[PDB]
């Protein structure tokens, strides 16, 4: 019969500073050898300096997105006091943990800002689980790059001399640095790349075009 | 669900005063011609059109359902409200429900419309992936005819020199020769501004030298 | 693995009954046993699936005490049983998996002792003796030949002895021995094994 | 091997002039492995009518117990008794429900009526279908042998005595087909002044 | 003679009831300070063959939100078995404080039910007879509520429901200053319950709690109630 | 991912091991793959990430509600139960979820084995990993009930290391917990590459 | 007499076919707050009258944030009007979900009526005996509406409830074609002098009471509340 | 009765020992109360005087009346002619 | 379906004309050489002035067609009239689709009202609702497509159609198939429904065969 399942997924990069966090994406969005849409991120700013994103299928990943923006709405409603980023990331899992039976699914990453003045990024697994990070590259091109840009943005392996402190415009160098490489290595990654760049003073958004052959 | 009896080749397009769209009459049965001549124009409310592809016993059902929404309500259920983004909307979650249970339908619809000062052209599909883009084409010419569609519609500048629909008439007659699962016949329908227009019973016009190098009929 | 040894004699049943207590691919630990006491009068062993037997046991063992106190009087051993075979012949037709063979040992006060086994089509039988699992193989011979009727209890002491210096002998399984109850009227006892 | 083939088993009844007979093997083992040779698969209701049951012996625990509810209540409300022709219909009601399950059973009804004084005999089918006998019944996996057998050794008249031996030659013969051995025969012989209880000897391994 | 009636007056037969029932039971006292929530109440007893050990009606919901209830004992069980789950189930949820506010809503929605006619849902044919006094502690700071059997809630800082409580409520007001000191308070307090009192004094009818931030919920002990008492 | 505890002269010695996740070499752990069901209890991830986590913050609300309802410490051998019962009615709808809740009561010290079947027995020495197998042979060696506190951490940490070799899912950091009767107490988290 | 009578039937009908329970349904409205509600048709005001039941609470709100872009005021108990709201946020939800347009809060108020008429309409309900003062910011403006417990729904450029709900309508009418569709300022001077009609006017006007709400063209639900109404004084 | 006996013995299950005396009458009660505060329903309105140990050797009466509430006393007499 | 399924070759139209439509079948149904159902009808009044021709599988049509006139019956006593166009249509395309796949029909309803005179649709497997000038049916209508195409007639007469379905059955069932037997007609007009029945001995030697039908 008809499928259950049929991917959609690019590939993204979330970067956590220590006042201030970045989650980039390319627009291209391809399944195998067919080309679905040149443009789309899958990076979306929740609002409130909540940046999210979910890699997996695109029919998921518009419906989750619409459906917590009402349990944001009717919480206030229900007293004045709003979730943290903690608690949007149980809500997430119950989600997925119901999906258990449900048969498409979704790599779902959120970030944000704390109130203790620096980012969290709370990364999911597919059938519910949550992990702290530091950095995360999710979707299709992250697992070849990722050991690169945990070393280079990092220096937390036990394979290097230093270490250095992040600094914005350092990150946003690195990031652009990453995904023009990337372009020629897949055919997930391509055409332009939307930086949702992340600070306390409110959420501004950057894009820079890359390659395609 | 499954295939009976189908249709294929819906294509569209923006342009400058509405959106232009194009279809063939066929209703094949794998390929004995079942019915020819057949629809598959459905105007909505009078400002919106859906060009249907896929299957012919489906594409009936959704028509009644959308058939409701006018004809309720104390003043009309599509006049006031119900904008192309919303109608866009509400076609996409009824493909979701249907997908979910795993009892499927098996079509790929263009909305195309205008606003009110915006064209408004919207695909939805059986996978139910919705997006909107200046230039669509369904089912062979999907593959085909969407690469020649897409040297003037992803340069801007170039669309802006004309009304759209030497295009598409040029495509079609390539898609109609290279194709015999096509059948020669094929309707044309503009959305203006404010106003629609429907072309009816054309068939293919016959080339200089590519009617002598390839034809249309087996 | 799975295996049970009975034996009536008229005055007294001795059982063997599995253990384990970390097993899983390896022996460190055997200790814990996979029966219940299902009163002072009965006794019951079980072997199957590891889940369901802890599943099924409690629920027999509930009821049969709420009757006790209600009744205010003791059901008969084999009056149990038939109830026993009668729950877990439902179970077998339905979705969920009661597949367990259980041996039900009980004591009556005024008609002397009586043993039950059960296999897992559900087919309820007294027999003086009888086993079941990879130990039954082994042991049956033993107990055909050295058993006669009516044996004395000295004789069933020695007689489980032999066992043991057989499953050692051909030599089975990778965990050493059984476990070895004594159930009898003036209640539960324990024939230690070496 | 089969759904009613675990244990095995046969059962036998053959007809006399003024006297029926039922006879049926014993045995009860858990696959092919015997336990024990012995297990009634025949019981009566009321001292005159035999119900002889061949399916797997779980089933046929639960099913002459289900009988038992069912005729005692009937019994009571009507308040005379039941016939022959009573318990055979109502065997078939039975079989109809266990039909779409995997309880599957071959009944075989067989008594002297003696407030009517007529022998009585019936075999049922577990599609649920019942088909009166005559003369000769038969029940077991065995069946086509034993139906054979029946057809040959039968002769028009019988007195108690001849119906004796050709039952127990019948029973002889059944015994001898088994995989499952089993060993161990009941025999019970119908009068409308007496029954006779028979085990039998026969082959011990 | 309905009782799904809303009434000539408009204004329902039963709720109306609930309030004599409540001048019927004992006296409860609340003052919330500056810094700190105390709750006072009488468990009293009568006879010397009792043990109103036992006994007690103020209860910690959580270990930063409390409640005192005063009014039908019986249902104030039923009442509190529903709450304290709510809260339980925020935690699972989000592993997260609840308000003191979002947990009296919760609890009031409960509170309508009434009847088997079409305004409420039926399972109850009547209203809980009893009255709470919530109190908590949150970044909100200490506060308390006062839950009226009307099925609403009002906010307070001090307050006496109680047999004795057009009295009290009048003594309350002399005694009780926007800034005052939690100590101090609580002598202020044991001066209102002394004056209701018929039968003695002692710290085996009476009972206090407070929650302050630095120590969490806690129910006040014998030796601490005595010492109180040689204080005034 | 191998995971171990043992009983001895005084509470238990509960040790597993964490690490970051991408399918390849890693030394920077992850988060935990103990729960803290109670300040008093531990209980073990030897199951599905998202079963444990669901299941076992479950099991925590009851103790909540039971211990504030009844006035009383909730019983190690009552949770066990408690736990049994609903794995049970997840049987016949797949998963995974294996645990160990280790416990020290005014009932004793108590460590129950708890699998995917639903199968509950209680221990005293349990080692539950892939690597398992390994550090059993080095927790036997060392087994006693007279031990000292010092060295049973070392006797852990080594039994750990020794999988590190075996199992590539293993390795990058042990934590170590001493459970005591006011509380766990962490003996604190020990880098496998040091020696 | 026959009082009894007409309580115990929902399904009343008298020689002059009068419906008591409504009539029940009024008195209890009269018992509420004071609430009024004024609209230029740009902007839309609403004072409304928060009071505590004593001196050692502090007022209770009766200005409710239903959504983003509408809102209401309640006169009559608190316990029903929390029951309502649960309704119609979840009626706004799917309109978000399914449709994503906001919808006109004149179609939202007509479809709730239904709901309750109905359950009037046969055995069970008692009157609910709240009357609303509905605002929203649509499409083709603000719009007022009054609900009531008789289901009476009505668009109205200002409305008033409260007992003495009539002497500020006098004055509303008086001053409404000063009202215009301008000015912020005026709409809420007017209001605070309409305000004190409707109160016995023994009570001396204050600022802890007064509670003051606002939505016109690029606003959405704000409120002001206590001190913050003294900026605007 | 019944109530009761099934009651203990779904303790008996869990908590793998007899319970406390409380408890037991905490349930009872919990019905009686219940039966009023819910429609199409009233208590049968009888009183008890429950009485027995746990493992300790502490005595126990616990009192139980149909107004739906327990407590505890040294001694007691009910019914007929208790003054 | 149910447990059928057909093999053979099926041969049905109807073709309009001005006084109405005239209906042409073949009859008996075989599953094989081995004959399923003899000469047998299933020109089938289910009105006066509504026939219908059954096809696929016997059970499930015979099914279809009593329930239809269930609630023609009873629409029909209360509004008064039925025309054929909207309304038999829709009843008998829920039910295809409804019972989907499980579901073998096909169906060429043609009926005559002087309310828009005669109308002709045809439900396929889908359960399209179509307006046909005039259909063509069955598997057998491979072989009549290249006569309909060859000859290009054009003008109705009664007697003009009736050479005309004679021709193209008759050659079909050759072929291929083992259907055959009588061809059975219907032709509806304001007179009223004739019958007309031709043996299969009467109806070989014929032509003509239109296809504009003007």
């Amino acid at each position: 019969r008809f499928s259950p399942y049929v991917f959609n997924g690019g590939t993204i990069l979330a970067i956590a500073g220590e006042d201030f966090a970045i989650v980039a994406s390319d627009t291209r969005l391809s399944e195998g050898f067919s080309i679905h849409t040149r443009d789309s991120p899958k990076c979306y700013k929740l609002t409130d300096k909540t940046v999210i994103g979910c890699s997996g299928f695109h029919g998921d990943c518009l419906t989750l997105t619409k459906i917590i923006e009402a349990r944001l709405k009717m919480y206030k409603h229900s007293n004045n006091k709003a979730m943290t980023t903690g608690a949007i990331a149980a809500m997430l899992s119950t989600i997925l943990y119901s999906r258990r039976f449900f048969p498409y699914y979704v790599y779902n990453i959120i970030g944000g800002l704390d109130e203790e003045g620096k980012g969290a990024v709370y990364s999911f697994d597919p059938v519910g689980s949550y992990q702290r990070d530091s950095f995360k590259a999710g979707g299709s091109a992250s697992a070849m790059l990722q050991p690169l840009l945990d070393n280079q943005v990092g220096f937390k392996n036990m394979q290097n001399v230093e270490h250095v402190p992040l600094s914005l415009d350092r990150a946003m160098r690195l990031v652009k640095d990453v995904f023009i490489s990337a372009a020629e290595r897949d055919v997930y990654t391509g055409d332009a790349l939307r930086i949702c760049i992340v600070t306390k003073e409110g959420i501004r958004e950057e894009t820079v075009s890359l390659r395609k052959d | 669900q499954n295939p009976m009896v189908t249709g294929t080749s819906v294509l569209g397009v923006k342009f400058e005063g509405g959106v232009v769209i194009a279809a063939d009459m066929l209703g094949s049965y794998g390929s004995l011609a079942r019915f020819r001549n057949i629809s598959r124009i459905m105007r909505v409310n009078n400002s919106t059109m859906l060009g249907a592809s896929g299957d012919y016993a489906d594409f009936q059902y959704l028509k009644q359902v959308l058939g409701q929404m006018v004809i309720d309500e104390e003043l009309l259920g599509d006049g006031h409200s119900y904008s192309p983004r919303a109608i866009h909307s509400w076609l996409t979650r009824a493909m979701y429900s249907r997908r979910s249970k795993m009892n499927p339908l098996w079509n790929t619809m263009v909305i195309g419309g205008y606003a009110d000062g915006e064209s408004f052209l919207g695909y939805v599909d059986m996978l139910g992936v919705a997006y909107e883009a200046p230039s669509l084409a369904t089912g062979y010419g999907a593959y085909l005819a969407q690469p020649l569609l897409r040297e003037v519609l992803e340069k801007q500048p170039v669309l802006s020199q004309t009304e759209a629909r030497d295009l598409v008439e040029r495509c079609m007659r390539v898609l109609y020769y290279r194709d015999a699962r096509s059948y020669n016949r094929f309707q044309i329908a503009t959305v203006t501004e404010k106003g629609v227009e429907i072309e009816g019973p054309l068939s293919t016009e016959t080339n200089w030298d590519i009617a002598h190098m390839i034809s249309g009929f087996e | 693995m799975e295996y049970l040894i009975g034996i009536q004699g008229p005055d007294y049943v001795l059982v063997a009954s599995d253990r384990v207590a970390a097993s899983n691919i390896v022996q460190m630990k055997d200790d814990h046993d996979k029966m219940f006491k299902m009163s002072e009068k009965i006794l019951l062993l079980c072997v199957g699936e590891a889940g369901d037997t802890v599943q099924f046991a409690e629920y027999i063992q509930k009821n049969v005490q709420l009757y006790k106190m209600r009744n205010g009087y003791e059901l008969s051993p084999t009056a149990a049983a038939n109830f026993t075979r009668r729950n877990l012949a439902d179970c077998l037709r339905s979705r969920t998996p009661y597949h367990v063979n259980l041996l039900l040992a009980g004591y009556d006060e005024h008609e002397g002792p009586a043993l039950y086994y059960m296999d897992y089509l559900a087919a309820l039988a007294k027999a003086p003796f009888a086993a079941h699992g990879y130990g039954a193989f082994l042991t049956l011979s033993i107990l055909d030949r050295y058993y006669t009727p009516t044996i004395s209890r000295e004789r069933a002491v020695e007689l489980l002895r032999k066992c043991l210096e057989e499953l050692q002998k051909r030599f089975i399984l990778n965990l050493p021995t059984f476990s070895v109850r004594i159930i009898d009227k003036n209640g539960i006892h324990d024939l230690d094994n070496i | 091997m089969s759904i009613m083939s675990y244990n095995g088993g046969a059962v036998m009844a053959m007809k006399g002039k003024n006297c029926v007979a039922i006879a049926a093997d014993r045995r009860f083992g858990i696959q092919a492995q015997m336990v024990t040779t012995d297990f009634q698969k025949i019981f009566p209701m009321g001292d005159r009518l035999y119900i002889g049951l061949a399916g797997l012996a779980t089933d046929v625990q639960t099913v002459a117990q289900r009988l038992k509810f069912r005729l005692n209540l009937y019994e009571l409300k009507e308040g005379r008794q039941i016939k022959p022709y009573t318990l055979m219909s109502m065997v078939a009601n039975l079989l109809y429900e266990k039909r779409f399950g995997p309880y599957y059973t071959e009944p075989v009804i067989a008594g002297l009526d003696p407030k009517t004084f007529k022998p009585f005999i019936c075999s049922l089918d577990l599609i649920g279908c019942p088909m009166v006998t005559d003369d000769f019944v038969v029940s077991g996996t065995c069946a086509e042998q034993m139906y054979g057998m029946c057809e040959s050794l039968w002769e028009p008249n019988m007195d108690p005595d001849h119906l004796f031996e050709t039952i127990s030659q019948a029973m002889l013969n059944a015994v001898d087909r088994d995989a499952v051995s089993g060993m161990g025969v009941i025999v019970h012989i119908i009068e409308k002044d007496k029954i006779t209880t028979r085990t039998l000897k026969a082959r011990m391994d | 003679r309905g009782v799904n009636t809303f009434s000539p007056e408009g204004r329902l037969f039963q709720v109306e009831y609930a309030i004599e029932a409540i001048k019927l039971g004992s006296t409860a006292i609340g003052i919330q300070t500056s810094e700190g929530v105390c709750l006072a109440v009488e468990k009293r007893i009568t006879s010397p063959l009792m043990e109103p050990s036992s006994i007690e009606k103020i209860v910690e919901i959580d270990a930063h939100i409390g409640c005192a209830m005063s009014g039908l004992i019986a249902d104030a069980k039923t009442l509190i078995d529903k709450a304290r789950v709510e809260t339980q189930n925020h935690w699972f949820t989000y592993n997260e404080t609840m308000t003191v506010e979002s947990v009296t809503q919760a609890v009031s929605n409960l509170a309508l039910q009434f009847g088997e006619e079409d305004a409420d849902p039926g399972a109850m044919s009547r209203p809980f007879g009893v009255a709470l006094l919530f109190g908590g502690v949150d970044e909100k700071g200490p506060q308390l509520f006062h839950m009226d059997p009307s099925g609403t809630f009002v906010q307070c800082d001090a307050r006496a429901i109680g047999s004795a409580s057009e009295g009290a409520q009048s003594s309350l007001q002399e005694v009780y200053h926007k800034s005052m000191t939690l100590k101090e308070a609580i002598k202020s307090s044991l001066i209102i319950l002394k004056q209701v009192m018929e039968e003695k004094l002692n710290a085996t009818n009476i009972e206090l709690a407070t929650v302050q931030p630095g120590q969490n919920f806690h129910m006040f002990t014998k030796e601490e109630l005595e010492e109180v008492i040689k204080d005034i | 991912t191998t995971t171990l505890a043992f009983k001895f002269r005084h509470g238990v010695i509960v040790a597993a091991d964490s690490r970051a996740t991408a399918g390849a070499y890693i030394a920077s752990q992850t988060v935990k793959k103990v729960i803290e069901i109670n300040p008093y209890l531990l209980g073990t991830m030897a199951g599905g990430a998202a079963d444990c986590s669901f299941w076992e913050r479950l099991l925590a609300r009851q103790c909540r509600i039971y211990e504030l309802r009844n006035k009383e410490r909730i019983s190690v051998a009552a949770a066990s139960k408690l736990l049994a019962n609903m794995v049970y009615q997840y049987k016949g709808m797949g998963l995974s979820m294996g645990t160990m809740i280790c416990g020290w009561d005014k009932r004793g010290p108590g460590l129950y084995y708890v699998d995917s079947e639903g199968n509950r027995i209680s221990g005293a020495t349990f080692s539950v990993g892939s690597g398992s197998v390994y550090a059993y042979g080095v927790m036997d060696r060392g087994y006693s009930y007279d031990l000292e506190v010092e060295q049973a951490y070392d006797l852990a940490r080594r039994a750990i290391y020794q999988a590190t070799y075996r199992d590539a899912y293993s390795g990058g950091a042990v934590n170590l917990y001493h459970v005591r009767e006011d509380g766990w107490i962490r003996v604190s988290s020990d880098n496998v590459a040091d020696l | 007499m026959f009082r009894n009578q007409y309580d115990n039937d929902v399904t009343v009908w008298s020689p002059q076919g009068r419906i008591h329970q409504i009539e029940y349904a009024m008195e209890a409205v009269k018992q509420g707050s004071a609430t009024v509600g004024l609209k230029s048709k740009t902007h839309a005001v609403l004072v409304a009258l928060k009071r505590a039941q004593s001196e050692l609470a502090a007022h209770q709100k009766k200005i409710l944030h239903v959504d983003n872009h509408i809102g209401i005021s309640i006169a009559g108990l608190t316990a029903d009007a929390r029951l309502l709201c649960n309704f119609m946020r979840q009626e706004c939800l799917d309109s978000r979900f399914v449709f994503d347009r906001p919808l006109p809060v004149s179609r939202l108020v007509s479809l709730i009526g239904s709901k309750t008429q109905i359950p009037t309409q046969r055995y069970g309900r008692r009157p609910y005996g709240v009357g609303l003062l509905i605002a929203g910011y649509d499409d083709m403006g603000p719009h007022i509406f009054q609900t009531c417990p008789s289901a009476n729904y009505f668009d109205c450029r200002a409305m008033s409830i409260g007992a003495r709900s009539q002497s500020a309508r006098t004055y509303l009418e008086r001053h409404m074609s000063e009202f215009m569709e301008c000015n912020l300022n005026e709409l809420v001077k007017h209001g605070l002098r309409a305000l004190r009609e409707t109160l016995p006017a023994e009570q001396d006007l204050t600022t802890k009471n007064v509670s003051i709400g606002i939505v016109g063209k690029d606003l959405e639900f704000t409120i002001y509340d206590d001190d913050d109404v003294s900026p605007f004084l | 009765i019944n109530r009761a006996r099934v009651e203990c013995q779904s303790h008996r299950l869990t908590v793998e020992d007899p319970v406390t005396v409380e408890y037991i009458t905490r349930y009872i009660a919990s019905l009686k109360q219940r039966y009023t505060q819910s429609n199409g329903r009233r208590p049968f309105g009888i009183s008890a005087l429950i009485v027995g140990f746990d493992f300790d050797g502490t005595p126990r009466l616990y009192q139980t009346d149909p107004s739906g509430t327990y407590h505890a006393w040294k001694a007691n007499a009910i019914g007929r002619g208790a003054k | 379906w149910e447990s059928r399924e057909v093999s053979t070759g099926t041969t049905i139209m109807a073709v309009q004309f001005d006084g109405g439509v005239v209906l042409g079948a073949d009859s008996r149904t075989t599953t094989g050489s081995y004959i399923a159902n003899r000469v047998t009808d299933k020109l089938t009044p289910i009105h006066d002035r509504i026939f219908c021709c059954r096809s696929g599988s016997a059970a499930d049509t015979q099914a279809v067609a009593d329930a239809v006139t269930y609630q023609l019956g009873f629409h029909s006593i209360e509004l008064n009239e039925p025309p054929l166009v909207h309304t038999a249509a829709s009843l008998f395309k829920e039910m295809c689709y409804r019972y989907r796949e499980d579901l073998m029909a096909g169906i060429i309803i043609a009926g005559w009202d002087p309310q828009e005179g005669g109308q002709v649709y045809s439900v396929p497997m889908g359960g399209m609702m179509v307006r046909q000038s005039f259909a063509i049916g069955g598997s057998g209508s491979s072989y009549i497509y290249g006569y309909v195409d060859a000859t290009y007639r054009e003008g109705m007469t009664k007697e003009e159609c009736l050479q005309f379905t004679a021709n193209a059955l008759a050659l079909a069932m050759e072929r291929d198939g083992s259907s055959g037997g009588v061809i059975r007609l219907a032709a509806i007009a304001e007179s009223g429904v004739e019958r007309q029945v031709l043996l299969g001995d009467q109806i070989p030697k014929f032509a003509v065969a239109t296809l504009p039908p003007a």
